[PDB]
Formats: structure tokens, C-alpha cells, sequence
RNA sequence: AUAGGUUUGGUCCUAGCCUUUCUAUUAGCUCUUAGUAAGAUUACACAUGCAAGCAUCCCCGUUCCAGUGAGUUCACCCUCUAAAUCACCAGAUCAAAAGGGACAAGCAUCAAGCACGCAGCAAUGCAGCUCAAAACGCUUAGCCUAGCCACACCCCCACGGGAAACAGCAGUGAUUAACCUUUAGCAAUAAACGAAAGUUUAACUAAGCUAUACUAACCCAGGGUUGGUCAAUUUCGUGCCAGCCACCGCGGUACAC
């Protein structure tokens, strides 16, 4: 049981934390792409086919934003495959930038706005998820309270849904042999199941990133 | 015990039959040109990439001719050593090339291509290379092949004779024409459906593909799974491959194939032929297998009764040492069957007994492994390598073990290596001689 | 083994013989392999019917509850084996492909009838 | 694909608040296996009667 | 063990060896069929093909599965508490690192190890700690099998170097007494990914080869033995020769060759 040290093992560790830190690719590097082969170069991996018709029709949110002075902040930007998706406004108030300056033309980054989605507004900004992506545009200036003008529909929301038949009959069969004379339908909540579109922005600060 | 053998099919009926293309077999004698013409009929030039220039093995090769149809031309050795190559080759053929120089003329090599051309009864197309150089006498040639009994047509004999230059390809078109034309006369024609019939042309193990043969098709297509016997060895067909490595998907007649998945490697020259399954060609295995023991079992025999006949004449009246120097143990190695079997022929011409012997504790096709450096070790002896490799662990422990590998690229070579160790072990300059 | 990440999930672990089907309901993480250690055996599940023409399917049906409040995920098969017992809504796919089993039916019955 | 997208919504809002009322009765078993008046008396008793 | 044969001129006792039983590998001779299970001798070297994608781009996965047994008391319990799942949370589940305890065989002709302890906040002080109830050491071995531990070409490690890696599936050279297909499919289960229809998977499923085994069958049966232990030999040939035997033994004109 006598231990026998595992020194390189420890110093390799080290050291490549070192070089992955030091080295750490730019989001420049990263995000890049190419307009032929509709690879990434850093990786050289392909897109996705169902993603090609936007990456060379539509833009990037830092490929918009760095023809706005303060890159738009305050304005709002809009997602091409949200207005395909839904007819509710959805958008995203941007309120910070932090540009990749290696960049060229400083098209890419990371920015953090106030997300709304389905007409329905986020209490505190946040980071923008997809910024890298090929389908942001832009809400020019004018037009924004035309375009953000939204009421919202009665809340329809069901209250409670029948259970599965077996596990009702379960339930209803331990209330009889507790001797509980109720004859009420068993109905299982699902107010507190507030389900949220899958297209819904994630939460972009735990999300991870490429390495090379 | 029943005779479960496989026996080549019947000839097959005219019905059956079905043109096929040609085989010629270029022989000659040594550096006549006969892999120069080859290379220059199949747009490649190898003759400048060999070692020591000398063809040292039976090789097919199908080439296309212009007019677009196919022949399968086998390049054979010319060196005095390899006659079982240049038999295999003349057993194998539809027409034998015989290359004679004229600057040359006829040599004795040429005279025992002739004489196994009439032992396979295949006609003989005469192609009298190095035309271009002086003294160049092709009616010289056709006077002394008259000796030899190849008549040319001037002479109102049935070989045709055309006088070529390999160096500088010229009337090789010529050549090809006679080719297609005794071809077409010939009529050759075989069964392309059925169980398959062919000829091993090589044979060697290959480290990555195992043990490969080099056959050519003489009966049916051979394909992927099928079940092929030949002498005592087996296979199920694994890969078919060209001379240039590409995979075929099939194998028509006259095609030369190289064929994967020998269980155990086969002879130069044995007959394949397909069988039902594995079973049954497991079958046909031990029973072949069964009759080489019997064979075997029946000299021993002679030479038992011989020993215990002895003993009893002994009787009835009365009612580890230590080898010689004069005894040159050696191992064979080779890179083929055919290598292995021409350096072993030259061993049995082996004549200088008295002065000192040579036996042949083990030979075998492949690179020197450890197991020929434990009998070099235990019999110290020496194994001589033929177009194989020592690798380095193999050379440390040869060398601790106090074995001597010599490896060798050229048949003479090695043969003057040989007769070297000979003069070294006697007591001077040995009496044996090659040729 | 010091499985990095992974969870657990109630799935079905083939055992049986060649041309045999036969499942083990196991909570077993997920990153174990099929057939190896899983933490606990929920029931069984005979895919081939008896003479009785019955596809007997054992369910632990609490220690099942328990393992889905611990948080066990369910592999689809188990999920429509849940919802074919009722446990469970039926199958969004298992809805879906009675669909489409219906209008290849009624495709082939048109077909058969245009005869 | 739009039945279906609908139909796993419904069916994966129904499967969550099963999944709630597992998880809740699972958090109520294992506080009242610690914590329930049942235990509790028994570990008193268990103590009186050691006492 | 329900025991049996064998020491001697003979008996008793002690004792070793061997026989009878049951498996597995290899070999010899022999073999018809169907279902199922299992399958390189080797941590030696590898041609070839395939084995990891998914997806509206980011992420996620390729750390899994599958493989081998070279190494080897990192495997089990308790404490503590990371990572991961429970749509966010909740403590719940799972389970690293760390601490405590337990944990293979042989050799003592391996008997001493040589700092292997403690106190103090530190300074520094004490001179101690393990060990014939086996420390220290050498050799051997994967284990405690719903499976677990270790390794991933070697240098324990892997920054770096040696060098160019099948111990993934199929396959091959070498080596050994030991030797399966360079099959098909994602139809099922599992995994990865996706919101999802779905896609990928040499995992796996269904097939291929093999009397290695079990089950079932055929109106086409071989192998071994025949002095005693031990079931069962007629006549010849040989004549202490040829030869046979698990043990006792046979053969100098034979129920033992
Ligand atoms: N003068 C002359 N030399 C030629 C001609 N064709 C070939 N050669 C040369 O003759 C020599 C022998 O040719 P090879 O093909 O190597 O000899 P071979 O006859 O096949 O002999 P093996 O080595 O036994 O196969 C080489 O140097 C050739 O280049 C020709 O037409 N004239
Ligand atoms: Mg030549
Ligand atoms: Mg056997
Ligand atoms: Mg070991
Ligand atoms: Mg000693
Ligand atoms: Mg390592
Ligand atoms: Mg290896
Ligand atoms: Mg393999
Ligand atoms: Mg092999
Ligand atoms: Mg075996
Ligand atoms: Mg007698």
C-alpha cells in the first residue's frame, strides 16, 4: 500500500491547463466558417444541412451590431427562425456587447439583452444564446413599437389533467381500503408544469465551450 | 476407406464451352530480352527495377492488347536453376514465346525451353530479339533451331519466326498480330460456369494477407466464398486480387488471380480445384493427406523390414555424437514456394559428399523466424535467406545463439555463398558444382 | 468503475437465449452496459406470447415510483410498456405509429378492393 | 409533425407533473422514516425503556 | 471414499505411489442430422476494411460500449464530501478524491527495517516507530464473478521521450500442443444526439465455422480394452528378441507382445 508518486502525472495535468488556457482559441477562430463548403476551418467540421440556406442568406447578432454605434446597445434584435416560428414578437433588448476585436470587421462575440418571447418579457437581462448562429436580424428603429405591439391572449392553462387509468384506479383503490367515502375524480396538477417551447433561449452562461 | 478425393471435372461439352482468352509463356535464355519484350507489351518498365536484373519468378500478367482483346502472359526465369518454374510455366501455357538473342543465338536454356514447349505439346512462337545490334542473324537462329526441330515457316515450318527489338520496340505489333493469330487458330475455348479449375503459379505468405497464391482460372469464375482444394492445402476464398493489388470480383479463364484464405499453403504447379463446403473439402484434405501416408508408409515399411530383417539374421546366430566439420548443416528460407523449390534442386545436384555434406535440416517459405535460428542453433548451421527479411530481434538473438543468417537477393548469389561455406568447412576449393 | 457524469435509467436488459427475447425491467446507470450490474430489477417482460397468447410484463410498479422520484430517466420501450399498462399516458410514437399502421391499412385496403 | 409535436407536449407536461408527485412522495417518505412521529416515539420509547 | 493394487519366504503396523470417480485442454483413430451454449496459446508484430455521430450552425458525444489479465491486497464497510440526475430548486439518488478499518499463495536459507514516531501554534524538543502473534524482502496470481480491480504500445505516470501502436470486430505473420467469418442489419434492447419524426453504432440482434459441451433424433459406428486391481480372448507368428504396462508385471518354444 505503500504509495509511489505519480509526479508526472501531476505535472502533465498542470501543464496542459497552462497550454489550454494560454492557447485558448479565439471566438473568432472558433465560430469561423466557410461559404463553399459550409465548414468550420478551425475544426473543419460541416454544418448541418438544414442550416445552409440561412448561413448564406442571413447574419450574424456581432455581424449586425458592428454597424451600430455602441454596437446597438438598447436596441432589439430578432431571430429570422423565431419570425418564421412564431407570430408573437420575439426579441431580444440588447443591453451589453463585448466584441472579439481579432476579429476582422468584429463579427463575432458575445452579448447580453433582455429577452422577449412570445410577447412575454425577462425580468433581468442576460446573456445571448446562438449569437454565433446565421439567423439574427435587426429591428430598425422605427417600425420597433409596430413590430413590439402584442397583447396577450386569455391564459389558457388547464388546471388539472385526468391520471393514467391505472394509476387512478391505484389511487382510488387506496382511498376505498383507507375507508375514504369520496367519490371525487382524482386529477393530477399541472399549473406548476409551466411547459416552455423547445426554441425557448437557453441559459447561455452554462453553456460550454469548443476546444482545439 | 472410401475415396472421398476431388477429381478435375470431365471435359466439358462443346455446348458448354465458350471462347476464353489465351496464355503465352515467354521463355528463353538468360538476359534474351524476354522481360524487356513483356515490359514493353505492358506499357511498364520493371526490367530496370529488379535486383541484379535477372527475373526470378514465374509472374503473370494480363495484358490488353490494342485491338482490345486479352492475353495472359506469364514472364518466367531464365536462369539455368529455376527449371520446375519454366516446366510449371510450359504445363500452364496455350502458346510458349520462345525469345531467342540473335546476337546469341540458341543456348542451352532455350534448347530445354523447346524441350519442354514439345513435353506440353503447345506451339511455339519464335521471337528472335536484339535484332537491331551487328552480327544480328535471325536466318542464323532459324538454321541451328532447325537442329532443335523448331522449323521455321521459311523453311516450310509450321513456328512462325519475327524478328523483333525489345530495346526499341520495334515489330512488336507484329508479334502481337502473330500472337492474336495462332490464338484464334488454336480455338481456345472453356466452360465459364461450374466448379472452378486453375493452377497455382505461386505461392507465399504475405504478413498481412496470409497465405497468398498467385493461380490462374482454367476452368469456371471463381468467386468470393468459394471453397477451393489444391494438393493437401484449402480455402475459402478471402480476397482475389490482380497484379496490381486492385480486388477482383471475379475470376474468368486464363486470368491470373492471386487468392487469399489458404488454410495451408499450396505447391507451385498443384491443380484447384472448387469444392461444395468446407466440410467436404475437409474431406477432400484428409483423404489426400491419408494417401501421401500411405504412400510413405509403405516405403517405410520397406526400410523397416529391411532393419528388422537384419536383427533377426543378428539374433538367431547367437541362440547424441558429435557431427563432423565436414558437414554444412543449412536452412532454406524463401519468399516463395517456387524459390524455396528451385534453391532445394540445386542442393540435391549435390555431388561432393565424400569431401563434406550438406544436409537440409528445414526449409520454408517466409522470413527467418525464431524457430529457424532454434534449429540453426541446435545443428549449428546456417540459414541462408532467398528475398526475405532478418528482422532486428531475430539478428540479437541469432547473434547471441551463435547462428549465422545470410540473407540474399540473387539465386547466384547465394549459390556462390554456398559453395563458399562448402571450401570453408573442408580441409582449398570445393569440387560440387552448380552449373 | 468511476463512471464520469451519467444517470440512471429504468431500461430493459435483454437476456434469454438466440431467438428468445427476454427482459429484465433493471434501474441500472445508464453508462453500465445493457446486460451488466444495474442497482435494482423492477420486473420482467416476456415479449414472446405463452400459451395463452399473453405478453406477461412484471412491474414493480412502487419501487418503480421510487426510482422515478429519485430521478431514474425511462428508456422509450419502457415508457410504452408504462403507457400500454396505463401507468402512463400512452406513447405520443406509440399513438403515432397506430396512425400510420391505420392509413397503410387503408391504403392496402383500397388497393385490394381496386381488383 | 404538428399532431405530433402536440402530442408530445401534452404527453411530456403529464409525464413532469407525474414525475412531481413521484418526487414529492419520495422526499414524504424518507422525512417521515426520519422524522415522523412514529420513529420519534420509537426512539423514545427505546430510550426509556434502555433508562 | 463403501474403497482397491503394490513392500515380505510369510504375517501385522506405518507409509509412499498408483487404480476406480468428475471436469477442462491437446493429440491419435473415427463422425450423420437439428436446436442451444462456448471458442487465438501469447500484454509479441500487424496489411486491409469497418468500429462516432447527432443537429438549424452553439453545445452535447467520441471518458460510454466493446477488449485484455501485463501489473496487483486502489475492489468491501464507516466518516466526509466533490462531480452527475431529480424541467430552476429540493434535500433524494448515484458516487469520485480524502480519512479510518478489513482485504491472496509460497519462502524465516528474506530477521532485522534504517527514520520507518510523537509533542508544540510556531520556534523547536523528546528518540522514538514496525517486527518471530512474521515487520523489511523475493517469487507467484487478476479477484471475493448479477459482477468487480487494473491496463490501454513501452518509459508505473506521459509535460517529454522511445516511436508510430487491433488487449474494438473480422483477419494475418510469428509463437504454442492450443489456430472461428476479412457475414448482414440497425428489425429488437442499450448507448449518443435531436424538441421531434428520426440518424449513427463490428454494442447488440440474426446468421457463418468448430463433436468443446448440453438437449433431440437416424429405419448411418467407431475408439479402447480383454493377466490382477477391472467387464471381457480362440488359433496362429515370435521366443528375454520384436514389443507391451496407470501400479504389480509379461516375453528364454504367451489368456499380458
Ligand atoms: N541489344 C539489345 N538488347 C536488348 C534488347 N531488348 C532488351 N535488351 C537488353 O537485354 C538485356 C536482357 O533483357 P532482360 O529482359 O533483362 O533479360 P531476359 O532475357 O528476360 O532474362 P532473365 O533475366 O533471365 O529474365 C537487358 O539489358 C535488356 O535491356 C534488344 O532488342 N537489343
Ligand atoms: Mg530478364
Ligand atoms: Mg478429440
Ligand atoms: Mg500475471
Ligand atoms: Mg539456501
Ligand atoms: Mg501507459
Ligand atoms: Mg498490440
Ligand atoms: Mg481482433
Ligand atoms: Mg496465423
Ligand atoms: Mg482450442
Ligand atoms: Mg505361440
Amino acid at each position: 500500500k505503500k504509495v509511489r508518486p505519480r509526479l508526472i502525472a501531476e505535472l502533465a495535468r498542470r501543464v496542459r491547463a497552462l497550454r489550454e488556457q494560454l492557447n485558448r482559441p479565439r471566438d473568432s477562430q472558433l465560430y469561423a466558417v466557410d461559404y463553399e463548403t459550409l465548414t468550420r476551418p478551425f475544426s473543419g467540421r460541416r454544418l448541418p444541412v438544414r442550416a445552409w440556406a440561412d448561413v448564406r442568406r442571413e447574419s450574424r447578432l456581432l455581424q449586425l451590431l458592428g454597424r451600430l454605434p455602441l454596437f446597438g446597445l438598447g436596441r432589439l434584435v430578432t431571430r429570422k427562425s423565431w419570425l418564421w416560428q412564431h407570430d408573437e414578437p420575439c426579441y431580444w433588448r440588447l443591453t451589453r456587447v463585448r466584441p472579439d476585436y481579432t476579429a476582422q470587421n468584429l463579427d463575432h462575440g458575445k452579448a447580453w439583452g433582455i429577452l422577449t418571447f412570445k410577447g412575454k418579457t425577462e425580468s433581468e437581462a442576460r446573456e445571448i444564446e446562438h449569437v454565433m448562429y446565421h439567423d439574427w436580424r435587426l429591428v430598425p428603429k422605427h417600425e420597433e413599437e409596430a413590430f413590439t405591439a402584442f397583447t396577450p391572449a386569455p391564459e389558457d392553462s388547464l388546471a388539472s389533467v385526468p391520471y393514467p387509468p391505472l394509476l387512478r384506479a391505484m389511487i382510488i383503490a387506496e382511498r376505498q381500503k383507507n375507508g375514504d367515502t369520496s367519490t371525487e375524480e382524482p386529477m393530477l396538477n399541472v399549473q406548476r408544469i409551466r411547459m416552455e417551447p423547445w426554441d425557448y433561449p437557453a441559459k447561455q452562461e452554462d453553456k460550454g465551450r469548443a476546444k482545439g | 476407406r472410401k475415396n472421398k478425393d476431388a477429381v478435375r471435372r470431365p471435359q466439358a461439352d462443346p455446348a458448354l464451352l465458350t471462347p476464353r482468352s489465351p496464355v503465352v509463356t515467354i521463355m528463353g535464355h538468360v538476359d534474351h530480352g524476354k522481360t524487356t519484350l513483356l515490359d514493353k507489351f505492358r506499357k511498364t518498365q520493371v526490367a530496370a527495377v529488379e535486383t541484379g536484373g535477372i527475373t526470378q519468378h514465374i509472374g503473370a500478367f494480363l495484358v490488353s492488347l490494342p485491338s482490345g482483346e486479352k492475353i495472359t502472359f506469364l514472364d518466367t526465369p531464365g536462369h539455368a536453376a529455376f527449371s520446375a518454374m519454366r516446366a510449371r510455366g510450359a504445363q500452364v501455357t496455350d502458346i510458349v514465346v520462345l525469345v531467342v538473342a540473335a546476337d546469341d543465338g540458341v543456348m542451352k536454356q532455350t534448347v530445354e525451353s523447346i524441350q519442354h514447349a514439345k513435353d506440353a505439346q503447345v506451339p511455339i512462337i519464335l521471337a528472335v530479339n536484339k535484332c537491331d545490334k551487328a552480327e544480328a542473324d535471325p536466318e542464323k537462329v532459324k538454321k541451328e533451331l532447325l537442329a532443335y526441330d523448331v522449323v521455321c515457316e521459311d523453311y516450310g515450318g509450321d513456328v512462325q519466326a519475327v524478328p523483333v527489338s525489345a530495346l526499341t520496340g520495334d515489330n512488336l505489333m507484329a508479334l502481337a498480330e502473330a500472337t492474336v493469330a495462332l490464338a484464334e487458330m488454336l480455338e481456345l475455348k472453356a466452360d465459364p460456369n461450374g466448379p472452378v479449375e486453375g493452377t497455382v503459379i505461386e505461392s507465399f505468405t504475405d504478413k498481412g494477407r496470409g497465405l497468398v497464391t498467385t493461380a490462374i482460372i482454367q476452368r469456371g469464375t471463381l468467386r468470393k466464398g468459394s471453397v477451393l482444394v489444391a494438393g493437401k492445402c484449402w480455402a475459402k476464398v478471402r480476397l482475389m486480387f490482380d497484379e496490381n493489388g486492385k480486388t477482383i470480383d471475379e475470376a474468368y479463364p486464363s486470368m491470373p488471380v492471386g487468392i487469399t484464405g489458404w488454410r495451408d499453403l499450396p505447391s507451385a504447379g498443384e491443380e484447384i480445384l472448387e469444392v461444395e463446403s468446407e466440410p467436404r473439402a475437409r474431406e477432400v484434405v484428409d483423404w489426400r493427406k491419408y494417401e501421401q501416408e500411405q504412400e510413405k508408409g509403405q516405403e517405410d515399411l520397406k526400410i523397416i523390414e529391411e532393419k528388422r530383417k537384419e536383427h533377426k539374421e543378428a539374433h538367431q546366430k547367437a541362440r547424441k555424437r558429435e557431427r563432423d566439420s565436414n558437414v554444412l548443416s543449412v536452412i532454406i528460407k524463401g519468399d516463395v514456394d517456387g524459390s524455396v523449390e528451385a534453391i532445394l534442386n540445386i542442393i540435391d545436384t549435390y555431388d561432393a559428399s565424400h569431401e563434406c555434406e550438406l544436409e537440409l535440416v528445414h526449409f520454408g517459405v517466409g522470413d527467418v523466424s525464431a524457430n529457424d535460428v532454434n534449429l540453426a542453433e541446435t545443428f549449428d548451421g546456417v540459414i541462408y535467406g532467398f528475398n526475405v527479411n532478418a528482422g532486428n530481434v531475430i539478428q540479437q538473438s541469432a547473434a547471441k545463439k551463435g547462428v549465422k543468417i545470410k540473407l540474399h537477393k540473387i539465386i547466384y548469389r547465394l549459390v556462390e555463398d554456398l559453395q563458399e561455406e562448402l571450401s570453408s568447412r573442408l580441409p582449398a576449393k570445393t569440387s560440387w558444382d552448380p552449373g | 468503475k468511476a463512471y464520469r457524469g451519467g444517470h440512471l435509467t429504468i431500461r430493459l436488459a435483454l437476456g434469454g437465449c438466440t431467438n428468445r427475447p427476454f427482459y429484465r425491467i433493471v434501474a441500472a446507470h445508464n453508462k453500465c452496459p445493457r446486460d451488466g450490474r444495474f442497482v435494482e430489477q423492477l420486473g420482467s417482460y416476456d415479449p414472446l406470447p405463452n400459451s395463452h397468447g399473453e405478453k406477461l410484463v412484471a412491474l414493480n410498479l412502487d419501487r418503480i415510483r421510487h426510482w422515478i422520484g429519485c430521478g431514474a430517466h425511462l428508456s422509450k420501450p419502457m415508457e410504452k410498456l408504462l403507457g400500454l399498462a396505463g401507468f402512463f399516458p400512452l406513447h405520443p410514437m406509440m399513438i403515432t405509429n397506430a396512425e400510420r399502421l391505420r392509413r397503410k391499412r387503408a391504403r392496402e385496403v383500397l388497393l385490394a378492393s381496386q381488383k | 409533425f404538428f399532431v405530433l409535436m402536440e402530442r408530445y407536449q401534452h404527453y411530456r407536461q403529464t409525464v413532469r407533473a407525474l414525475r412531481m408527485e413521484f418526487v414529492s412522495e419520495v422526499q414524504r417518505k424518507v422525512h417521515e422514516a426520519r422524522a415522523g412521529v412514529l420513529a420519534e416515539r420509537k426512539a423514545l420509547k427505546d430510550a426509556a425503556e434502555h433508562r
